[PDB]
């Protein structure tokens, strides 16, 4: 199917700028 | 019918068994979530808890009225080390003893397919003590069946004494598919 | 298929084993594809494969087709026990390479077979690999959650590396961890006679290894005690206890024996070393006030060398203090603590009790004394 | 096959319920932050910027001078001095 | 940095460098090249006499030097090479140029300035005139 | 050996004492018991599942005259030198008693009444040694 790659694909690079997003997130809260 | 359930999960190296296509873990993975699913639809205020049956048992989820965060903690589950059977209900009769909701029935379906090695007077003992505290241990075999099938009609046996329903024995040597065999079964069958 | 075709053929044409081929072929059929993992070891270990290239066939076809989803460290081991019996060293590594980057999820498996192809390598020499090898498997090996065979078998390798460079301190020290990890009792009886006596050796020339307690209590020796070689077992007791009076009766034998003959000079010494060490551990702190003449009567050295012998002493680090030589005597205070006996910590109890009876009286004497002031 | 139809069901069932999970809980984080964030702030510089992460130096328009050991919210933009 | 409540000192910072840095005529580095005097070289193979003091120190040992002289005054009509002659024989050297305006407050300034400098190397204080 | 530790009450609560406070971390657990029990190495894996070094702290409520009232373990599993066999279990960790200034002040206002002297009394100094 034409999702499987396109599905990972888009998975890794919503996780990654995700947990980036929480990094910072409570590296604020800590701030 | 408000429901506390504790799925027990063993996660033994028999679980290499590729009977069931694609292989067994898979097939418990998808019987899991279908009964957790169909458990959770039926009155949604039931709460679904989590166990996993290895070296040394341990509880994965407790009691909750969700379905995703279970699935996704059993989807990393791998197989490893041996099964302890009575801790694994010892913690779930814990388990049931704190959930949050005192007012549900209290019920335990164990995916139990491996050779249970365990004593069977310390067997029935501890059957007939959760029949004492009310509880309901519904057993899904899929394995060792000339080995463990007279141990689980005695855990049923005993736990109904007479007329009760409340536990259930379900066994399936034949591997078409777990899921469907999960689903065309008594257990589910009332919810 | 072509493997359940071997499966059928070998069911009779197999080595031995009249109906297992049925079990293991059903079980195959059934696709279990683990159930058979223990019946592969329990039937690959019997005496029936020396040989054979029919072990080798046999792993090539159903293995192949098999080794998808099964135990990577199963599979590792059944490796092993094919590659045991092939004799083409040079294709043996390519061979196990492979089977590493076959097993790559299993990182205790690819502990395992980075092992085996640094004892290959050893095997065939390659002195400078093997020890790289042992470096790289030893640091990612220590990165895992417990102990476990894996740990039992790079000790191993490590122990034989050691032994064959001739490093007997480390040897001593690995082969030591091997015993702990493995179980003594599954070893047969000749292994453990074989590595306890190595153990011996290594520990008798070892540079730094004082500490040959903790062997005559480790069940591993429990191999010597009525064999024809508890001589082994004494010498090491008499260094223990360092009796160098007792060392010379033993020399009866340790002649016999090339390398420990060659390295007489370095076993006189090195009994001195933990004779001058026991002695001060038994003497009081009151009178630790060592003479000449006393280690002359201890292990045989004319009053010219002792002096040189605490100096060595002191420099090793095995005792600690000061050699006044114009009274002829040495101040020792200090000892490297070693593992001891059960009468050697009877003695300690009995000075225990001795000083909790001072400790108490004297606690009575100032309490009482000090009644009507103390807050 | 099967295991297209394993992987565009149970793998997505699992991983579109995490970032659900993820997705909710950062509302929760960024509202919180958003009710910190109150907005009488008081107008300063940044005189000084310097790292050991990045600090502050900051010069409060109260005529006063402040180190901050943590920057806070703003995005580390290089902060010029 | 000290605590905001209990005032104690928490942690110790690098200095401050406020405008009065630069100002201050406080710019350790900075050369250029040799070649673009283009005449001047008797001038400043002359000012390449006081290229001996750090090279060596002979001074010591059978002579002294009283802490051997600190340059020549490079005396100049209205302006020639001053700066720049300067400049290249440095760079020659490998040394830093610390140069200095001298055009009781100005006095502790430049007093300070290079009691700051000499800890750290021509320097190159000039501008006597007014 | 069986037990049932809430992980998902200690994830909520360490979830929001980090929204009160955020210097705090979860660095291990305590248990009320006098001795240790087969149990105590099987929460000691489940808790390292919050912190790699999580440490064992026993502090035993009845209170003792000689020593604190507080045992630290650090599970370590490592092969014996010793050359026995190995099994994971505990390891004393150095424990003591500290206090913030905000707790002193509590903890001083509390003894208040049944505080010593901060001074070294002759008959005090007596008792100590006692
Ligand atoms: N010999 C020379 N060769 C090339 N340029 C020169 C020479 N002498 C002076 N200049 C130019 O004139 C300027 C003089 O600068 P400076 O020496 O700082 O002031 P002053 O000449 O008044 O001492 C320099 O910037 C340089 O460009």
């Amino acid at each position: 199917h034409k999702e499987i790659d396109g599905r990972l694909k888009e998975l890794r690079e919503q996780l990654k700028e995700l947990t980036k997003q929480y990094e910072k997130s409570e590296n604020d809260l800590k701030a | 019918v408000l429901e506390s359930t504790m799925v027990c999960v063993d996660n033994s190296e028999y679980m290499r068994n590729g009977d069931f296509l694609p292989t067994r873990l898979q097939a418990q993975q998808d019987a899991v979530n279908i009964v957790c699913h169909s458990k959770t639809r039926s009155n949604p205020e039931n709460n679904v808890g989590l166990i996993t049956l290895a070296n040394d048992c341990e509880v994965l989820t407790t009691l909750t009225p969700d379905t995703g965060r279970i699935l996704s903690k059993l989807h990393t589950v791998q197989p490893k080390g041996k099964i302890t059977f009575c801790t694994g209900i010892r913690v779930a009769h814990l388990a049931l003893k704190h959930r949050q909701g005192k007012n549900h029935k209290m019920r335990i379906i164990a995916f139990v397919g491996s050779p249970v090695e365990d004593n069977e007077k310390d067997l029935v003992k501890l059957a007939k003590r959760l029949k004492k505290e009310k509880v309901n241990v519904d057993i899904i075999n899929f394995g060792e069946e000339e080995v463990n099938t007279e141990k689980l009609t005695a855990f049923v046996n005993t736990l109904n004494g007479k007329d009760g329903t409340g536990s259930h024995l379900v066994t399936v040597p034949p591997g078409p598919s777990l899921a469907d065999a999960l689903i065309s079964s008594p257990i589910l069958a009332g919810e | 298929k072509d493997v359940p075709g071997f499966l059928q053929q070998s069911q009779n044409s197999g080595p031995g084993q009249p109906a297992v081929w049925h079990r293991l072929e059903e079980l195959y059929t059934k696709k279990l594809w683990h159930q058979l993992t223990l019946q592969v070891l329990d039937f690959v270990q019997d005496p029936c494969f020396a040989q054979g290239d029919g072990l080798i066939k046999l792993y090539e076809n159903f293995i192949s087709e098999f080794e998808h989803r099964v135990n990577p460290l199963s599979l590792v081991e059944i490796i092993l026990h094919v590659v045991r019996q092939m004799t083409d060293p040079n294709v043996a590594l390519t061979f196990l390479e492979k089977t590493r980057e076959k097993v790559k999820s299993s990182d205790e498996a690819v502990i395992l077979c980075k092992t085996a192809i640094g004892a290959l390598k050893l095997n065939i020499g390659d002195l400078q690999v093997t020890k790289e090898t042992i470096e790289d498997v030893e640091e990612m090996l220590n990165n895992l959650p417990g102990v476990t065979s894996v740990h039992s078998r790079f000790y191993d390798l490590s122990s034989k590396y050691y032994q064959t460079i001739g490093n007997h301190a480390s040897y001593y020290k690995d082969a030591l961890r091997f015993l702990g990890c493995v179980d003594i009792k599954d070893l047969p009886v000749s292994e453990q006679q074989e590595r306890a006596f190595t153990l011996g050796l290594a520990g008798l020339l070892g540079e730094g290894v004082f500490n040959f307690g903790e062997l005559l209590m480790h069940p591993v020796l429990e191999s010597l005690r009525n064999t024809d070689r508890q001589w082994l077992i004494d010498t090491l007791y008499a260094f223990n206890s360092g009796n160098v009076e007792r060392f010379q009766t033993l020399k009866t034998a340790w002649g016999q024996q090339p390398d420990l003959a060659a390295n007489e000079a370095q076993l006189l010494r090195k009994i001195q070393l933990l004779c001058l060490m026991e002695m001060t551990f038994t003497r009081p702190a009151n009178h630790r006030q060592l003479t000449f003449e006393e280690i002359a009567k201890s292990a045989k050295i004319t009053v010219n060398e002792v002096e040189l012998l605490v100096m060595k002493a002191l420099s090793v680090g095995l005792v600690k203090g000061s050699i006044d030589e114009v009274d002829k005597r040495v101040h020792m205070t200090w000892v490297q603590p070693r593992v001891l006996d059960l009468q050697q910590i009877k003695g300690m109890k009995d000075r225990l009790e001795f000083w909790c009876t001072d400790v108490k009286s004297m606690e009575m004497l100032v309490e009482h004394q000090a009644h009507d002031i103390l807050t | 096959l099967d295991s297209e139809i394993k992987i565009m069901k149970s793998e997505v069932l699992r991983v579109t319920h995490e970032l659900q999970a993820m997705k909710d809980k950062i509302k929760e984080n960024s509202e919180k932050i958003k009710v910190n964030k109150t907005l009488p702030y008081l107008v300063s510089n940044v005189i000084e910027l310097l790292d050991v992460g990045k600090c502050a130096v900051i010069k409060t328009s109260t005529r006063q001078t402040y180190f901050l050991p943590v920057i806070g919210l703003v995005d580390a933009e290089k902060l010029k001095p | 940095a000290l605590d905001m409540t209990t005032l104690t000192i928490m942690r110790y910072l690098p200095r401050e460098v406020d405008p009065l840095v630069y100002n201050m005529s406080h710019e350790d580095p900075g050369n250029v090249s040799y070649s673009e005097i283009g005449g001047l070289s008797e001038q400043i193979r002359e000012l390449r006499e006081v290229i001996e003091l750090p090279l060596t120190n002979p001074e010591l040992f059978q002579r002294v030097g009283i802490i051997p002289p600190k340059g020549c005054l490079l005396y100049g009509p209205p302006g020639t090479g001053k700066t720049l002659l300067a400049r290249a024989v440095a760079s020659q050297l490998d040394c830093n140029f610390l140069k200095v305006v001298s055009s009781g407050e100005s006095a502790r300034l430049i007093r300070e300035m290079f009691n700051y400098a000499r800890d750290h190397c021509i320097i190159f204080m000039d501008e006597i005139d007014a | 050996s069986v037990w049932f530790l809430d992980h998902d009450y200690l994830e909520n609560m360490y979830g929001m004492f980090k929204k009160v406070n955020a210097r705090e971390r979860i660095v291990g657990w305590y248990h009320t018991g006098p001795k240790l029990h087969k149990n105590d190495i099987a929460i000691n894996e489940l808790m390292k599942r919050y912190c790699p070094n999580s440490v064992l702290v026993i502090i035993d409520v009845k209170p003792k005259d000689l020593g604190l009232p507080t045992e630290a373990y650090i599970s370590v599993e490592e092969v014996h030198d010793d050359g026995t066999p190995t099994s994971k279990t505990f390891e004393h960790v150095t424990s003591e008693i500290g206090a913030e200034e905000a707790e002193e002040v509590g903890v001083e206002h509390l003894l208040r009444d049944i505080k010593d002297t901060t001074v070294g009394t002759l008959s005090q100094r007596i008792t100590n040694q006692v």
